[PDB]
């Protein structure tokens, strides 16, 4: 693509500069270029990829939610007709958001997931796949909504199965996967009991394994455990 | 407060 | 342009939605489209234009400063050679920033300023012209730097001359112009004494005119007076 | 602290 003439190492260096500059669309474009070199990604590089796109899509999701809220209010009894503009602009943001999700899913399918054999990489990419289908599901309203939801579920479930076999209960990737799959259950799948049960079980199994950890791993794990607790407190 | 993801 | 087929009123409505969504590049693009309809802008519309581009360029300036700082550190004794990437990426951000400034300056020249006859509009646009030349001057290092600096000075000075004749000392546009011209003196023109004198005089003349104002105008004016005070405290 | 503009 536009990044085809740039060295892999240079793309990764520039992604790191972009992150420092809070230039996340640039960071995402550099990391896309790095993925498209065809080599597998290191742990650090996977995390750059994730951070870049999470920031890009997160801003799009937040904008979408503002615009959706205005649109919903426009459709209430006694609201003055204002024309097509709110819908059109929400649609514009939505289409851009869908395009970013499709980009990420495309990188995962061509060819990050098929090349990922270690649990660290495979679980990470399948979690990503679940997350970006989840973002698609947040804005879906048509005939494919159930299939989009099922695609997120399937990716998360594959990731969960691997992580339970291959990772300790404190592993931060495992914990973050469980966190996000619980959010899927609560926010997308209309399954708050499943969400609560997964978060509880995850938290408790992690707690029981903290004794095995170094101080620095303890910190890493407990930070994500607190996010599980935050959701449990919100949900109960 | 929204649900927290990571 | 891409906005040519959209109604003026729709562009302005969408600019307001974009602002609510914190989608400032979209806001800027909608307002550019609105300007290119060829009609003069109302007070509210001028302020939408300003807010949009200020936010866009402000983010670019902040990124540029991060990257410039890293580049300067790379050029210190005992710093390891890391290749061309820092310079290249700083250059990329710089070129984008220059392009936004050139866009704004182009709208002012074609044809906002020549059509602006009321002091409110004319001063506002000339202040904008000074500001965007000032942003160009922040990144200038070549043979044209002195001409860029002089272009900012000239625009600000024209704006000051009009505002002193045609506006009360408390007018918020007049005050913001003086604030920014003082920043120009301090940060760009190597004239800290001029900066301090302008901010002092501006503040004091505004103070003496507050008695003429309604409560709401008082609020408006005093908010900008406090910014003058903030700079004076920083600079002295 | 940077200089403040508006
Ligand atoms: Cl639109
Ligand atoms: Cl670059
Ligand atoms: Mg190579
Ligand atoms: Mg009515
Ligand atoms: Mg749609
Ligand atoms: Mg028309
Ligand atoms: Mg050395
Ligand atoms: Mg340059």
């Amino acid at each position: 693509g536009a990044m085809g003439s740039m060295e892999r190492a240079s793309l990764i260096q520039k992604a790191k500069l972009a992150e420092q500059a809070e230039r996340y669309e640039d960071m995402a474009a550099f990391m896309k270029g790095a993925v498209e070199k065809g080599e597998e990604l290191s742990c650090e590089e996977r995390n750059l990829l994730s951070v870049a796109y999470k920031n890009v899509v997160g801003g799009q999701r937040a904008a979408w939610r503002v615009l959706s809220s205005i649109e919903q209010k426009s459709n209430e009894e006694g609201s003055e007709e204002k024309g097509p503009e709110v819908r059109e602009y929400r649609e514009k943001v939505e289409t851009e958001l869908q395009g970013v999700c499709d980009t990420v899913l495309g990188l995962l399918d061509s060819h990050l997931i098929k090349e990922a054999g270690d649990a660290e990489s495979r679980v990470f990419y399948l979690k990503m796949k679940g997350d970006y289908y989840r973002y698609l599901a947040e804005v879906a309203t048509g005939d494919d909504k159930k299939r989009i939801i099922d695609s997120a579920r399937s990716a998360y479930q594959e990731a969960m199965d691997i992580s339970k076999k291959e990772m300790p209960p404190t592993n931060p990737i495992r914990l973050g996967l469980a966190l996000n799959f619980s959010v899927f259950h609560y926010e997308i799948a209309n399954s708050p009991e499943e969400a609560i049960s997964l978060a509880k079980t995850t938290f408790d199994e992690a707690m029981a394994d903290l004794h095995t950890l170094s101080e620095d791993s303890y910190k890493d794990s407990t930070l994500i455990m607190q996010l599980l607790r935050d959701n449990l407190t919100l949900w109960t | 407060q929204r649900s927290t993801s990571t």
